[PDB]
């Protein structure tokens, strides 16, 4: 869900604890998968539990919200007035 | 309720009738996450404090004794809403301020206040649309933190904020159509502001007959408002519930 | 933004008397989004609190807790011949000076444009040869 | 050392003084366009109270002058009337003086190049000549003193006035040729209003022409004085910054001071371009435009050092236009110190495209940025896009005079290589 | 001569705005406008599901 | 090439630019009185208009005996029955605070016979239950030293009486008697805020009620009524927001009441024969007494302080259909209703307005061309002067000499008037008066003792750089009055303006003179008094016409200081020094 | 002790007129003298 969430919408800041709560469960989920399958029921009920408690961390940060960020087709129309001060360069480096 | 101004009491009042039939119905303070943008129940400019009416007769306080408002004033924002939906709310927000809903949680969200063309005006700053209202509810599905959803608005062009939902269990009311905006008014001449928005009246006439062990359907509730009675056309949304509304 | 002014005072109010303790203050402009949904009624300056010790009519008792009412033992009497109150003033309405809500981008391009007739400017007097 | 400019001093202060003890001082000291938080009496005051009280006094948002400024007030907190008269004076006689040296040098190197006739033989009336120059030093100070720009910094008690002290004081050692005072002023000014940084292009420019140094890549001597230049004055802002350190024993005049100029947190309305933009800014995407626009002032300094190579004087005035324009928190006695410059450059009032427009928007603006404020302030009746308006028409006025002068600059040179 | 050295000064400006424009214009773009994003495993997700 | 094109084919058109100029700002100032310009007057204000109030004021008799007993203290007490006020505003359950005020006049007004003015203002103040007390709400009486506002009175205290017992009120009412008509009431709003904007001393307020967010000046000395008059024109020009007229305007007709602004009814502009007609007289008189500048009525000293301020002028004409305090006492108590719904201070409708008929009016983007062609006119008289000098000393002797008899003009009026009352037989505010005009005429009759000095033969040269300078600084000061109020820029600029245009020493000379003379702004105030008295239909012959034209001129300097009219400094230090200039102008 | 008024005025060191200190006074002193020099 919250790969998908990351790739539908490219306006979230997505920062370091965000990051870093994704690698603990990724990392917590697989280590959980290759306990459940020997006689470590107890390591692998424990890695289950970091696994919940870095996703749900991840995935319900106050960051995520997509209307703490500008939307990206207007960053293009608030940049234009910033345009016609830059279209002399470009243009002229090429006319001469 | 999206709204201030106490003009904008019908949007409170529409909100504590809700409020008051569920909790009638059954449904606890702790699983209401009630959000009144204005009090409008007991400001200075009331005439009757610390009450909310329905009607001209003033003879049901739709805001009674046992009420509990979880965001209020400037707490009440399509930021905290949609947080509230999503889950990112601050660590630090209580229980009574989230929606703590899980796999087996029916969610009836009633929104109400001022609201255009597949959006809504939150105090008359901000904005909510039926974009980003369909995405919180697929990011709520995606957790399956809802068994079924029953949305309902009672804005102006209300039928097109349930026009972009795709999360697999969510039926949806609405007081008008895609067009119809002519907003009522009939001001109550004790209480100074108008007094509801009457679709949420006959919602609420309809849901004062019901008891708590009662097998009333929402085929029932489906045609609440005829167009005789609202000037607009309250239409309905069942695309995506499984179940059979008589049911 | 990360701190309000406190002001804490030990005033000797002299007599029967009025004492005016004033001061100065110059409103600030804020950006458009920091103001409430209601910018133009304004802002509340947070009652004083005037704490004192106001001498009594007639001397009080020692009295515990427990057999006094309720009503008499909200503060911790120390002095007997003086009794603690604390008054709270009213909330002050001070309204600040508003930007126009409803033209944050049209600001942004005619800033920019100001800048822009300025480059444009220097552009064609620093990189013009005269002909 | 004249005989009118003693005359013009003694009018200067008369009229100064009249309006110190007159009832408008309050209101032009109160005067947003004439005070910004970097150069408020009031400021200043509150700053020593603070002291007094024991708190510092930049653990707050409302005073950011300098510990040089805490300083100099502490001791003439009582005769600040009388400091300011003086400060605008030495202003006055630090521009007559320059102007006067400037002059003689621009005559020296006119006859120099007459000489060897480098010149088209169509220019008789485009050669500057003595009698013309002779009142340009005194119109100089004259309008560094007898406009209202001036008065009303000086009345309102603004620190303008010292930074434009330092900033004349800077312009006169460079034009005697002090390397070492020039830097020593180069670093005062930086150091009190953080935007003299781009005048240390021209000031060694103009020092290397003195010294008859070539100024090219290949050239030994010119690396060797601006190294020793650069490095004097790097020396003397780091003293003056550990000086002011020690005065009140801590680091909280670099954020307070420095950091309020370049990251503009008060948005207090000023006659500049930044407090309505940053007002009305979007959240994300504001520090943008705080980078842009701090670059904005030190963004022509290298160009206009290498068009204007052999006019460093002219750079310096267009350089200290561009700062008064393009700067957080300007007051209006910063585009005094500019226009003071204007009589130097009267001469080209034949190539000035449109100059009478130019002066009446100005003038309007001038007197419209009072009532302007009387009516979104005092009355409601007009709102915060009243003054922007006023603002923009303000600063593009500043924008196409200079921009005219430069113009007309440019054009008299082509002349003197080109007949007309 | 003259007119050369005029024509060279001028070309030198140009290049300085272009050269800021770009080498300065354009970052400042990138490194104050753009949304930060910390480097998430899609790869390993994607095998979680 | 170009350049000389666009100037020859500009000064081919200088005269019949200039007249054109001219005719289309005068005609559309006189086309702000049709439906396109004059579209209509809403609520744009929800929080008022999205409501409603149901009036329940039903103590009229209760008025009626209140200012019965009023009327008999105040002839036992002759200023204000204090004591009196006090008992009964206390009966009602307000606080009751009484505020002493005294004012040194510079002169005896010669109009009230009043010169060391003391009085006593008495304010009770309801406070809002529910409410923090933060906001407020003021209905004055302006009790003057004669009979009238008896009734004003009586009424007041019984909306006291019946708003005292309402929990719905969100800002505190109070409730102002003041002594005198205006100067106790800029005596309390001194001391409200704590300024000392006229320098009038008072006593400490021992009582406030907040932020004061509108306020209401009845003025009523009869017990029935024929029609309501309202007046929103404040002092140095400055209106109410609209929301507040239209707010009365609106509980007008939900009453039945016949309101009038100005004395003038409208059933609807729309009738194409005298509707027009009608629109035009009340815009002339809202413009002449705006121009004015002075504060009509009490609630034009609110204006200053950012409070929305409006006055109820009960009229008792010869109609004899009559409405009584009930209904004036319902339409007063249903506008505070109204008014206590604002939870939010006027932000809305427009505050720079030019309104006909109390139902029509003109936004200042629409009523702007009326001053900017007449602005334009001498923008264009300033370019084509320019270009023609271009195709010194001399301007410093005239425009120093002009100030200072600006500054001249401004201060020894009103302090030589001792002397002038030691030399002439003349009264102390004659002695002012006659000062002024004698300084005025002075300015006048030298152009001679200037011209000592020639250093340019036939000049006709610097000559124009006087007249460029002049139009100007004309040009600027009178846009900038149109912007703070744009009926006395637009009544100064359709007189000086056509005279400053044409003013060179090439034409007649003496035709010019009496141009300029007569279209001074002292001869603009002179036919402004003409023209406001014939709007009236009270015809007025010269000899009293002077006697006004003196009464106003003290009058001017009388509200200058003692509310701080600009006017007197606008005229007298910024007009009249730039209209010497084009007197100089003239004869050079 | 709901107002100690003795306690609290006691609690702040006195209030004393602030002054620049020695070293600041000493620092600068000398190197306005010192410039005085380089060009005398
Ligand atoms: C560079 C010179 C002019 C700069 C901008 C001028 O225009 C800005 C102001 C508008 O003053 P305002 O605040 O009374 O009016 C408004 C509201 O009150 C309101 O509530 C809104 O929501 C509005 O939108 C609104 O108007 C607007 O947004 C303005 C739209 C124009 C934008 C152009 C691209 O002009 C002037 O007054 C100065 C006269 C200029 C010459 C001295
Ligand atoms: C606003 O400022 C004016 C002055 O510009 C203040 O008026 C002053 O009021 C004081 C009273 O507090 C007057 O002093 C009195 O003088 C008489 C006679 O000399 C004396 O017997 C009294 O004991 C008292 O001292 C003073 O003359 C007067 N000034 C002027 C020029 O009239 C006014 O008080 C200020 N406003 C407020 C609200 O204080
Ligand atoms: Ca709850």
């Amino acid at each position: 869900s919250l790969a998908q969430l990351l790739g539908k919408i490219s306006n979230i800041v997505i920062k370091d604890d965000v990051a870093s709560e994704v690698y603990k469960a990724v990392a917590a989920v697989q280590k959980s998968a290759e306990e459940l399958a020997s006689a470590h029921l107890a390591s692998a009920f424990v890695a289950s539990q970091e696994a919940v408690t870095s996703s749900e961390l991840a995935f319900f940060d106050a960051s995520l919200l997509h209307l703490l960020y500008f939307p990206d087709d207007q960053k293009f129309a608030i940049y234009i007035p910033l345009f016609l001060p830059m279209a002399v360069p470009i243009l002229l480096s090429l006319v001469k | 309720c999206t709204s201030r101004f106490w003009f904008n009491y019908r949007h409170v009042a529409n909100t504590l009738s809700v409020y008051r039939s569920v909790k009638r119905l059954g449904i606890p303070d702790s699983h209401i996450v009630l959000m009144l943008a204005d009090d409008m129940a007991c400001n200075p400019r009331n005439p009757k404090p610390a009450t909310v009416f329905s009607h001209k007769n003033m003879e049901l306080n739709v805001y009674g004794d046992d009420v509990e408002v979880d965001y209020r004033s400037y707490e009440v924002t399509v930021e905290n809403f949609l947080r509230v939906l999503t889950g990112r709310i601050p660590p630090s927000t209580p229980r009574s301020k989230r929606l703590l809903s899980d796999d087996r949680s029916n969610i009836l969200i009633y929104m109400t206040g001022h609201g255009g063309n597949g959006f809504l005006k939150f105090q008359d700053s901000e904005e909510i649309t039926n974009i980003e209202l369909a995405d919180a509810f697929e990011q709520m599905w995606q957790k399956r933190r809802y068994n079924e959803l029953l949305f309902i608005i009672d804005t102006c062009q209300g039928a097109s904020m349930y026009e972009r939902f795709y999360s697999p269990n969510i039926m949806a009311l609405a007081s008008s159509q895609v067009g119809e905006d002519s907003l009522s008014h009939q001001p109550d001449p004790a209480i100074g502001v108008h007094l509801m928005d009457r679709y949420t009246f006959y919602v609420l006439e309809f849901l004062e007959e019901i008891n708590p062990a009662s097998q009333t359907n929402m085929n029932d509730l489906f045609q609440v408002c005829p167009k005789s009675l609202c000037v607009s056309t309250p239409g309905h949304r069942t695309d995506l519930f499984q179940r059979d509304p008589k049911n | 933004r990360l701190q309000p002014h406190l002001l804490e005072m030990l005033i000797q109010l002299p007599a029967n008397s009025v004492t005016k303790v004033s001061i100065q203050f110059e409103r600030a402009l804020l950006k458009w989004t920091e103001y409430t949904p209601d910018p133009n009624h304004g802002f509340y300056v947070s009652p004083s609190v005037l704490s004192a010790l106001v001498p009594s009519m007639v001397a009080a008792k020692p009295v515990d807790w427990e057999e006094s009412p309720l009503f008499n033992s909200l503060f911790p009497v120390s002095d007997g011949s003086n009794y603690f109150v604390r008054l709270y003033t009213e909330p002050l309405l001070v309204n600040l000076p508003t930007p126009d809500f409803s033209m944050p981008y049209n600001v942004i391009c005619l800033t920019c444009t100001v800048v822009a007739v300025c480059y444009g400017s220097f552009y064609n007097l620093l990189t013009r040869t005269f002909h | 050392m004249a005989a009118p400019l003693v005359l013009v001093l003694v009018v200067a202060v008369t009229v100064r003084a009249a309006l110190f003890r007159s009832s408008l001082a309050e209101f032009i000291s109160e005067r947003v366009e004439v005070v910004s938080p970097l150069s408020s009496w009031k400021r200043v005051v509150e700053g020593l109270s603070l002291l007094d009280l024991g708190v510092s006094p930049y653990s707050g948002a409302v005073f950011h002058e300098t510990p040089l400024i805490i300083y100099l007030f502490h001791f003439l907190i009582d005769y600040a009337e009388l400091v300011f008269m003086i400060t605008d004076a030495l202003t006055a006689i630090a521009l007559y003086f320059a102007i006067q040296d400037f002059n003689k040098v621009v005559f020296k190197k006119q006859k120099l190049l007459l000489e060897l006739d480098q010149y088209a033989p169509d220019v008789a009336e485009l050669i500057r000549t003595p009698m013309e120059m002779r009142y340009i030093p005194l119109k100089v100070a004259l309008f560094y003193l007898l406009n209202p720009y001036t008065i009303l910094s000086c009345v309102a008690k603004s620190t303008c006035a010292i930074n434009n002290t330092l900033i004349a004081f800077f312009i006169l050692t460079t034009i005697k040729g002090s390397a070492f005072l020039s830097a020593i002023f180069l670093a005062l000014a930086t150091y009190q209003s953080l935007y003299p940084l781009t005048l240390f292009v021209p000031g060694l420019l103009y020092l290397l022409q003195r010294q008859y140094i070539p100024v090219k890549m290949k050239s030994k001597a010119f690396w060797i004085f601006s190294w020793e230049y650069a490095m004097m004055y790097v020396g003397s802002l780091v003293v003056i910054i550990c000086l002011s350190f020690f005065l009140l024993s801590s680091w909280d005049f670099i954020p307070a001071v420095y950091g309020f100029i370049l990251s503009v947190p008060d948005l207090t309305p000023n006659i500049g371009l930044f407090w309505y933009f940053f007002a009305e800014m979007f959240e994300h995407f504001s520090l943008f435009f705080v980078c842009v626009f701090q670059i904005n002032v030190f963004f022509y300094t290298i160009p206009l050092a290498i068009k204007l190579k052999e006019h460093p004087i002219f750079f310096m005035f267009i350089q200290i236009a561009v700062i008064a324009i393009f700067k957080s928190y300007p007051t209006v006695g910063d585009v005094a110190l500019y226009m003071a410059f204007f009589p130097v450059w009267n001469h080209l009032y034949r190539f000035l495209r449109n100059i009478f427009v130019l002066t009446c928007i100005i003038i309007v603006c001038s007197l419209l940025f009072p009532v302007l404020w009387h009516l979104w302030i005092y009355a409601g009746s007009a709102n915060s896009n009243f003054f922007y308006a006023i603002t923009l028409t303000f600063n593009v006025g500043q924008i196409l005079l200079i921009s005219d002068y430069f113009y007309a600059f440019l054009r008299r040179e082509y002349y003197l290589t080109h007949g007309l | 001569a003259a007119t050369h050295l005029e024509v060279a000064r001028g070309k030198r400006a140009a290049l300085f705005f272009a050269a800021v424009a770009i080498v300065l214009g354009l970052p400042l773009w990138w490194k104050t406008t753009e949304t930060y994003r910390a480097s998430l495993p899609y790869s390993q997700i994607s095998g979680l599901n | 090439v170009r350049r000389r094109a666009l100037a020859r084919l500009v000064l081919r058109l200088n005269a019949p630019l200039c007249v054109l100029s001219y005719v289309a700002g005068i005609a559309w100032f006189l086309a702000l009185v049709f439906p396109p310009l004059t579209q209509r007057t809403y609520m744009s204000e929800n929080a008022m208009g999205s409501t409603m109030v149901e009036e329940q004021f039903a103590g009229g008799d209760r008025a009626r005996a209140f200012a019965r007993d009023f009327a008999a203290h105040r002839k036992k007490s002759g200023a204000l029955p204090v004591a009196w006020l006090e008992r009964t505003m206390r009966s009602v359950g307000l606080e009751v605070y009484t505020q002493s005020f005294s004012r040194k006049l510079p002169f005896p007004d010669e109009t009230h016979e009043r010169y060391m003015v003391s009085g006593t203002n008495v304010y009770g103040i309801l406070r809002a239950p529910r409410a923090a007390s933060t906001e407020s709400l003021v209905l004055t009486v302006p009790c003057g030293s004669d009979s009238t506002n008896s009734q004003a009175v009586g009424l007041l205290l019984a909306l006291a009486a019946h708003f005292r017992g309402q929990i719905y009120w969100a800002k505190d009412i109070v409730f102002l008697v003041t002594e005198h008509d205006l100067l106790g009431t800029e005596a309390w709003l001194e001391a409200y805020h704590d300024v000392n904007v006229t320098g009038m001393q008072s006593s400490p307020l021992q009582g406030r009620a907040g932020a004061i967010q509108a306020a209401v000046a009845l003025e009523l000395s009869s017990d029935v009524v024929t029609s309501l008059d309202v007046a929103v024109e404040g002092l140095n020009g400055q209106l109410p927001n609209l929301d507040l007229l239209n707010l009365f305007q609106t509980f007008c007709q939900k009453g039945g009441l016949l309101c009038t602004l100005q004395g003038k009814l409208q059933p609807e502009d729309w009738t194409s024969l005298d509707g027009p007609l009608q629109g035009l007289q009340t815009l002339l008189l809202m413009v002449l007494r705006q121009a004015s500048g002075r504060p009509h009525g009490s609630h034009g000293l609110f204006l200053r302080y950012r409070v929305e301020a409006l006055t109820l002028r009960g009229i008792n004409s010869f109609r004899q259909y009559k409405y009584d305090l009930v209904a004036v006492g319902k339409a007063l108590e249903g506008m505070f209703r109204k008014l206590n719904h604002l939870l939010e201070r006027l932000h809305q409708s427009f505050f720079l307005y030019l309104l006909p008929g109390l139902s029509r009016f003109v936004s200042i983007g629409l009523y702007m061309p009326a001053v900017g062609f007449l602005l334009l006119v001498l923008g264009l008289k300033a370019l084509e002067l320019w270009m023609q000098l271009h195709e010194l000393a001399s301007l410093v002797a005239p425009l120093l000499i002009s100030q200072a008899m600006g500054l001249a003009l401004y201060v020894l009026p009103v302090l030589g008037q001792h002397v002038a009352t030691q030399h002439f037989p003349v009264a102390e505010a004659e002695a002012v008066v006659l000062t002024l005009l004698a300084i005025y005429a002075a300015g006048l009759a030298l152009p001679h003792n200037t011209h000592r000095v020639v250093s340019t033969q036939a000049p006709d040269r610097g000559w124009m750089a006087l007249k460029l300078v002049a139009l100007i600084y004309l040009a600027l000061q009178l846009g900038c009055i149109a912007l703070t109020n744009f009926s006395l820029g637009f009544l100064l600029a359709t007189t000086m303006v056509p005279t400053a245009a044409l003013a060179k020493p090439h034409g007649p000379r003496t035709l010019y003179a009496a141009l300029l003379v007569l279209t001074s702004p002292a001869a603009t105030l002179l036919g402004s008094l003409f023209l406001w008295r014939e709007l009236q239909e009270a015809p007025l012959s010269l000899a009293e016409g002077w006697q006004l034209f003196l009464a106003a001129l003290a009058q001017g300097v009388l509200e200058h200081h003692t509310y701080g009219a600009l006017l007197f400094p606008l005229l007298s230090l910024g007009l009249y020094p730039c209209w010497l200039l084009f007197w100089n102008v003239l004869f050079w | 002790e709901q107002l100690p008024v003795a306690q609290i005025i006691h609690q702040k060191p006195k209030l004393k007129d602030w002054h620049p200190p020695g070293g600041f006074i000493l620092g600068l002193w000398a190197l306005i003298i010192m410039v005085f020099f380089k060009t005398y």
